[PDB]
């Protein structure tokens, strides 16, 4: 459980690579769900930017699924 | 035109000044419950026209960002609508909140509500009709309401209601209300001439509508054996009475119309909002959880007749991926978390996704 590492921020789109449409909505879908509960912060730089996610002021688990 | 996007500042949740969009001809804006959706709904009810009773707040302040907890964000909040034409500038249409008050804009020049609605008028968009903005739990009502109130509705958009006043004037002064009316001459004749003007008029919209309400129909269910039907109790004298709607729907025998299901009443009303826009068009709708009732197979025919026609531009709020993932755009919202809760957005592209495996 403890080798279980991860990244500094996690971008949407590269998430979304190789997905279809109703698998990418899910993902951000997920983020805004994820941003309620306060696991992860959300940047966009402009409309229709990629979407960054970093970790949040609130624990969460299972965020290697989620990701 | 189209909606190109909305700015809000201050306006319910949405502390702040946030770009809401670009849309799409076909965008979905969703998120989790609690985000800000009902509030972005208000926003653009706000910026065109609605009245503040309409807007859940028992006074125009209440709507600046913090203001239902005492800590208003700001002396003034606005919306600011950007509507979009091949061949012209983009023109701004925006309602601000100032002094507890509103005060309307178009290009940044300050315009009476009289002059607002006007423009906004010519571009199709009717502040009182209200046809293109159907609210969540609401689609239902809008193939199940009363005769008479869809008469109503009819009277508005093809201004015969202008004419009732004098129509009911002339109808007492040439007897009408008496034990028995006794009609000649003038009198007769005034009543008469009146009485052509608001079936005309009436008729104009009326018969458009009824004679294109069958083909959306049968476009929305995507199947010939359904079929809808617009007539008026009063044949000659229409604006009088109820305007009855009965429809059958597809591969399915007749039945009244309020023993069908929800999802069935849904695609009802859709036909008539869209065969009211093939007599005058909207630039837009905004369609407020109308996939509610919808089983798949009708979320399915409804995006596809949206995006088979996305002569309008469609902004819908939704629950249901199944038909949020049909949307060109998403706008997602979520909540932040402070004295009151705040709204913000992220904008995704689904385009860029085969819609496939
Ligand atoms: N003027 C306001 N200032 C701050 N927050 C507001 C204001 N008006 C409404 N809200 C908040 O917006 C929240 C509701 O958002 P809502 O649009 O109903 O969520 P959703 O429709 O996505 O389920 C409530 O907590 C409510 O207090």
């Amino acid at each position: 459980a403890l080798a279980k590492t991860g990244a500094e921020s996690i971008s949407l789109l590269e998430l979304c690579r190789n997905t279809n449409r109703k698998q990418a909505a899910a993902k951000f879908y997920s983020f805004l769900v994820l941003k309620k509960q306060q696991a992860i912060e959300l940047t966009q730089e402009e409309p229709y930017s990629d979407i960054i996610a970093t970790p949040g002021p609130r624990f969460h688990g299972s965020l290697e699924v989620l990701f | 035109g189209f909606l190109k996007l909305i700015e809000i500042e201050n306006f319910k949740s949405y502390k702040g000044r946030q770009i809401i969009g670009p849309f799409q001809r076909f965008t979905a804006i969703i998120g989790p419950n609690g985000s800000g959706k009902s509030n972005l709904m208000d926003a653009i009810s706000f910026v065109l026209g609605e009245k503040t009773s309409n807007l859940r707040v028992k006074t125009l302040r209440d709507l600046i960002h913090g203001a239902p907890v005492g800590k208003p964000a700001a002396n003034r909040a606005f919306v600011s609508m950007v509507y979009s034409e091949e061949g012209a500038e983009d023109r701004t249409f925006a309602r601000v909140i100032v002094g507890g008050s509103s005060e309307y804009k178009i290009n940044n020049k300050v315009v009476q509500l009289h002059e607002y609605s006007e423009e906004l008028e010519k571009l199709g968009i009717l502040i009182k009709a209200r046809n293109f903005l159907v609210f969540q739990g609401a689609v239902e009502s809008i193939a199940m309401k009363n005769p008479k109130e869809r008469t109503a509705l009819f009277e508005e958009i093809s201004r015969s209601g202008e004419l009732a006043q004098e129509y009911d004037k002339r109808k007492k002064e040439m007897g009408s209300g008496s034990l028995v009316p006794r009609g000649s001459g003038s009198a007769k004749q005034a009543f008469e001439q009146i009485k052509k003007e608001r079936f005309d008029r009436f008729n104009a919209c009326f018969e458009s509508v009824a004679t294109n309400i069958d083909e959306i129909y049968k476009a929305l269910s995507r199947n010939s054996s359904a079929q809808a039907f617009l007539g008026p109790e009063n044949p000659e004298e229409p604006y009088l009475d109820g305007i009855n709607y009965n429809c059958v729907a597809p591969g399915k025998r007749f039945r009244p119309m309020d023993n069908l299901s929800g999802g069935e009443k849904t695609v009802a009303a859709l036909a008539l909002l869209f065969a009211i826009h093939s007599y005058k068009p909207a630039p837009f709708f905004v369609l407020d959880q109308i996939d509610a009732a919808l089983d798949n197979t009708n979320i399915g025919k409804v995006a596809n007749y949206i995006k088979e026609q996305s002569n309008f531009q469609a902004i819908v709020i939704s629950l249901k991926e199944e038909f949020y993932t049909k949307a060109e755009s998403l706008i997602g919202v979520y909540p932040e978390q402070g004295d009151c809760v705040i709204s913000k957005v992220l904008t995704f592209d689904l385009t860029k996704y085969p819609d496939a495996n």
